[PDB]
């Protein structure tokens, strides 16, 4: 479906964080589109995820 | 019937990803919580998460939030838990319930569970040997035999005997994992001495995580 | 974290037996609440320690 | 949170006889607590709703009730069948919590043990290790002191056990003891022997072959 413009942005971080392999990137990008209220969790664990590979 | 089936669960990686899946039948989604609700290896339940798929209200427990995300789709009255950054404390069977329906205030189904393995240690099938009935598994007429299942990762294995058409006076023994961190079990069944050498007996192994089914004839040496 | 073990012994004769988990203290406190949870129903009770408190004779008078 | 404190952890009686589980919330639930009972390898099935209503086609010797913050599950006539887990779960507040758990086991007759001892199969030893299995079946109580001895010598360390669960008809348990040992090694010795202690015993029993007997 559509997105407004938070939701755009939450998926831009995810897409661009240069640590997480292809499996995690999708799997995080799946969970925003399963529940928006959950946006900033799962940005927050996603970064974390990405910091702890760098 | 009300009924409720999840799929999905499998071993992964320490910071992997994996999604399940609740598939219910016999009443609708849309008329109840939906619950997925976790048992730790020999522990306690341990609650996850919920959704309400009429107005898509979710809540979470405080150790999953973030990471897992619970979802569902009406028109395929299927539940979702997307399972990211995932944790060996994750390991554990996950049971998707429902809640309200028919008025009931409780989980009154729940499905059988799938098993999420969370380890770096690789997918390993099983051998299978006999053990095979002697003098040494003999005593009041009655013959004891059955198979060893060694040497596989992660859970689960299956054993039936004769195809399921063999139940009674079978022992199963609980898997155990060995040091060098892979699991064997045995399966034995006790049978009539005079049976031996005319009726066949034969264990049915499944090893799903590997692909190995194997059906082993036990015969006396 | 101990384990005490309580026999439950009903006025007519038969036994159950029981096991309390956590802090000593804690295992404690919730042997005693069980045993007052029980004698409702079947009668005052009477707990003899031993083993230093570890193991107990719970006995309801019927 | 709340949290719901379950009482004994384990509880054993006799066939016919009424057992009591307990559980105790950390602040008032008014009545929206449950109760469920696990089977081994089983999922759970709800036995009492709301404190103290029976969920269709669960036997009426179970029963629920409330007093203030204590909650009560009563069996008044226990069966072989009812040996499982039972776990309290409160809905009064998010998250909804669950009890650490009870399980009930059954007590019965003592009944020794049938020993039996199985050597390596030969298709094990095409490759390079050993399992020797020892199996008791159908004892009771569960507890029993299995020994290997490889040559006479007592073994340490090289053996792991696995035990049933309790059998839902006879109320017996089963158990494995499993000897490994690398092909060199199996090879290097002659009688293996398993020696078994258990209170249906007078005393213990030795079971035992030599490696290369047919």
């Amino acid at each position: 479906g559509s997105y407004n413009k938070d939701q755009q942005s939450a998926f831009y971080e995810i897409l661009n964080m240069p640590n997480l392999n292809e499996a995690q990137r999708n799997g995080f990008i799946q969970s925003l589109k399963d529940d928006p209220s959950q946006s900033t969790n799962v940005l927050g664990e996603a970064k974390k995820l990405n910091e702890s590979q760098a | 019937e009300v009924q409720l089936v999840e799929s999905g669960g499998g071993l992964v990686q320490p910071g992997g990803s994996l999604r399940l899946s609740c598939a219910a039948s016999g009443f609708n989604i849309k008329d109840t919580y939906i619950h997925w609700v976790r048992q730790s290896p020999g522990k306690g339940l341990e609650w996850v998460a919920r959704i309400y798929p009429t107005n898509g209200y979710t809540r979470y427990a405080d150790s999953v939030k973030g990471r897992f995300t619970i979802s569902a789709d009406t028109s395929k009255n299927t539940a979702y838990l997307q399972m990211n950054s995932l944790r060996a404390e994750d390991t554990a069977i996950y049971y998707c319930s429902r809640w309200g329906g028919d008025g009931f205030y409780a989980m009154d189904y729940w499905g059988q569970g799938t098993l999420v393995t969370v380890s770096s240690a690789s997918t390993k099938g099983p051998s299978v040997f006999p053990l095979a009935p002697s003098s040494k598994s003999t005593s009041g007429g009655t013959a004891a035999l059955g198979c060893l299942v060694k040497d596989y990762f992660p859970e689960p294995v299956t054993v039936s005997w004769n195809s399921g058409a063999l139940t009674s006076g079978v022992h199963t023994f609980p898997a155990v994992l060995q040091s060098s961190g892979l699991y064997s079990l045995s399966s034995v069944v006790t049978v009539p001495s005079s049976s031996l050498g005319t009726q066949t007996y034969i264990c049915n192994v499944n090893h799903k995580p590997s692909n190995t089914k194997v059906d082993k004839k036990v015969e006396p040496k | 974290e101990v384990t005490i073990k309580v026999n439950l012994i009903f006025a007519d004769g038969k036994i159950q037996t029981a096991e309390f988990k956590g802090t000593f203290e804690e295992a404690t406190a919730e042997a005693y609440r069980y045993a007052a949870l029980l004698a409702k129903v079947n009668g005052e009770y009477t707990a003899d320690l031993e083993d230093g408190g570890n193991h107990m004779n719970i006995k309801f008078a019927g | 949170d709340i949290q719901m404190t379950q009482s004994p952890i384990l509880l054993s009686a006799s066939v016919g006889d009424r057992v009591t589980i307990t559980c105790r919330a950390s602040q008032d639930v008014n009545t929206a607590v449950a109760w469920y009972q696990q089977r081994t390898n089983g999922s759970p099935r709800l036995l009492i709703y709301s404190a103290s209503f029976l969920y269709s086609g669960v036997p009426s010797r179970f029963s629920g009730s409330r007093s203030g913050t204590d909650f009560t599950l009563t069996i008044s006539s226990l069966q072989p069948e009812d040996i499982a887990d039972y776990y309290c779960q409160q809905h009064y507040t998010t998250p909804p919590t669950f009890g650490a758990g009870t399980k009930v086991e059954i007590k019965r007759t003592v009944a020794a043990p049938s020993v039996f001892i199985f050597p390596p199969s030969d298709e094990q030893l095409k490759s390079g290790t050993a399992s020797v299995v020892c199996l008791l079946n159908n004892f009771y109580p569960r507890e029993a002191k299995v020994q290997w001895k490889v040559d006479n010598a007592l073994q340490s360390g090289n053996s792991q056990e696995s035990v049933t669960e309790q059998d839902s008809k006879d109320s017996t348990y089963s158990l494995s003891s499993t000897l490994t040992l690398s092909k060199a090694d199996y090879e290097k010795h002659k009688v293996y022997a398993c020696e078994v202690t258990h209170q249906g015993l007078s005393s213990p029993v030795t079971k035992s072959f030599n490696r290369g007997e047919c």
